[PDB]
RNA sequence: GUGGGAGAGGGUGGUGGAAUUCCCGGAGUAGCGGUGAAAUGCGCAGAUACCGGGAGGAACGCCGAUGGCGAAGGCAGCCACCUGGUCCACCCGUGACGCUGAGGCGCGAAAGCGUGGGGAGCAAACCGGAUUAGAUACCCGGGUAGUCCACGCCCUAAACGAUGCGCGCUAGGUCUCUGGGUCUCCUGGGGGCCGAAGCUAACGCGUUAAGCGCGCCGCCUGGGGAGUACGGCCGCAAGGC
């Protein structure tokens, strides 16, 4: 399986407003990935989960979802 | 069986039919090892069983063992305390097994007097689609269908 | 007398229980079953045939109703929590969709010792 | 000193969503809940389940780790402000200004105390239901103090790495966090795991020493009696030394 990380582009990590990166790093839910699925080290997942709260308090971000074909 | 899968036993064939299950029958009458005595009730049972229906004996036979065979049951298993009883199907040796013994208990609780008759008017009914080891069977299978809320333990 | 011809399916499942409601597009329920309406009382209820039973009954209470398109939502989990969504399956209900709702907290309550 | 860096380090104020509870409304019948089974309990004054709205308190899912920070206790949503510690590079400045530390002083989880607030969920005591030979328990239903906040006390702990602080010396290998570098790698500084020499009664320790040394502090001298008695000091008390 592929990694975010893997496939993107020279982005920002510290950028809270595009939702059209962000949305990548999260689950089919409003979870956040681990490190297994964003390919991302420590400190870059340190400062994106961080963005991406950042980014749900702005109501860009799903806070949480729901779950398909259960 | 803990170690190997315990073979089947091959009985012998018939020496009237050629067939096995009625050398199993025959089997299932004997008691106290007499073959013999066993084997003239049947057969005596097999010309009354011709004679008063106007069918050949092997078919009506088959017919009712057939008829007798269920086809699900309940088995005992210990789960949270007290045991429940769990539905399941059946192996085809088993179910020879039972038709057979169902068959020779239901035809010796019977009223006839003679052995012989008792066997034919049995075998009779099984036939027919009635009498006590159908009933006796249809009870096994009405315990089936009925706590058929435990099928998620079929183990 | 409602004639919906669609709606919703929440299934909220436990370990003491399964209960099923349908309900309209618009989120007001139309019937519902559990159980302890079918004729279980005890434990009974948290088996899963109880939970089909429970799941085809409440489809036919919305047959009465009329409903025929039907979108699943799954709250809880418990014996038969599936075992209801194949019932209404295999109902007569042309499922739409299945999707699992169930509450989770953000780490907001204390539970119970039992949960701890 | 200069220039960079990581962080649930602390304080203050703000603020976000999920969930529980409660209230308003809609729609909707006959049970829900609970257990190994059950019953108390709740429900026809309409519950449970579903939908929309409102109120309030407490705690921060995913990220999250075998991770990070702190002297220890301990510290996890987000934002801003105030502030501590620490690491690295440059080789710039002072020129032994150092180490330890009886007493003192300050900090010190939880529970507990006082005054005043607050109160969803949980919940000692307590009220019931079960289980059992009995149930004063485990299991179920309720429920007060408390848990939360402000201020002032309390000074305990398996307050644990059961390992005082500082410095120097003594094979490496592997995973990792964070800096610098000419960036298969090297070089610092933290977190683990194997293992040289050596140590150890053994288990085990082994550049994060329990090894080889040096300085200073604390403590030990058979078990029970007993962390008891008396005395003193501290404390509102509980009680602590
Ligand atoms: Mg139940
Ligand atoms: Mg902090
Ligand atoms: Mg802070
Ligand atoms: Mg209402
Ligand atoms: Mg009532
Ligand atoms: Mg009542
Ligand atoms: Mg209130
Ligand atoms: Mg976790
Ligand atoms: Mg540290
Ligand atoms: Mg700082
Ligand atoms: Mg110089
Ligand atoms: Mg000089
Ligand atoms: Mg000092
Ligand atoms: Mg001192
Ligand atoms: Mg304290
Ligand atoms: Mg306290
Ligand atoms: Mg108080
Ligand atoms: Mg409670
Ligand atoms: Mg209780
Ligand atoms: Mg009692
Ligand atoms: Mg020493
Ligand atoms: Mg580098
Ligand atoms: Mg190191
Ligand atoms: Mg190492
Ligand atoms: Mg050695
Ligand atoms: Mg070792
Ligand atoms: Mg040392
Ligand atoms: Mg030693
Ligand atoms: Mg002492
Ligand atoms: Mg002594
Ligand atoms: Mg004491
Ligand atoms: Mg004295
Ligand atoms: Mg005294
Ligand atoms: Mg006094
Ligand atoms: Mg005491």
């Amino acid at each position: 399986k592929a990694k975010v990380k893997a496939t993107l582009g020279e982005f920002d990590l510290r950028d809270y407003r595009n939702v059209e990166v962000l949305k990548r790093f999260l689950s089919e839910t409003g979870k956040i990935l681990p490190r297994r699925r964003t390919g991302l080290s420590a400190k870059e997942q340190r400062i994106l989960a961080k963005t991406i709260k950042r980014a749900r308090i702005l109501g860009l971000l799903p806070f949480t979802e729901k779950l398909v074909r259960k | 069986a803990r170690r190997r899968r315990a073979e089947v036993r091959q009985l012998q064939p018939d020496l009237v039919y050629g067939d096995v299950l009625v050398t199993a029958f025959i089997n299932k009458i004997m008691r106290d090892g007499k073959k013999n005595l066993a084997a003239r009730i049947f057969y005596d049972a097999c010309k009354i069983i011709q004679e008063k229906t106007g069918q050949e004996p092997l078919k009506v036979f088959k017919q009712a063992v057939e008829n007798v065979k269920p086809r699900m049951e309940v088995r005992s298993r210990r789960v949270g305390g007290a045991n429940y009883q769990v539905p399941m199907e059946v192996s085809p040796r088993r179910q020879q097994s039972l038709a057979l013994r169902w068959l020779v208990q239901a035809a010796n609780q019977r009223p006839e007097r003679r052995a012989a008759v008792r066997i034919a008017h049995e075998l009779m009914d099984a036939a027919e689609g009635k009498g006590g080891a159908v009933k006796k069977k249809e009870d096994v299978e009405r315990m089936a269908e009925a706590n058929r809320a435990y099928a998620h333990y079929r183990w | 007398k409602r004639q919906v011809a669609s709606g919703r399916a929440y299934i909220h499942a436990s370990y003491n229980n399964t209960i099923v409601t349908i309900t309209d597009p618009d989120g007001n329920p139309i019937t519902w079953s559990s159980g302890g309406v079918i004729g279980y009382k005890g434990s009974r209820k948290g088996t899963p045939y109880a939970a089909q039973l429970a799941a085809l009954d409440a489809a036919k209470k919305a047959m009465a109703y009329g409903m025929q398109s039907v979108d699943v939502i799954v709250r809880g989990t418990g014996a038969g929590r599936e075992q209801a969504i194949r019932a209404l399956q295999a109902s007569g209900l042309q499922v739409k969709s299945i999707v699992d709702d169930t509450p989770v907290p953000h780490n907001g309550c204390r539970p119970k010792k039992k949960f701890r």
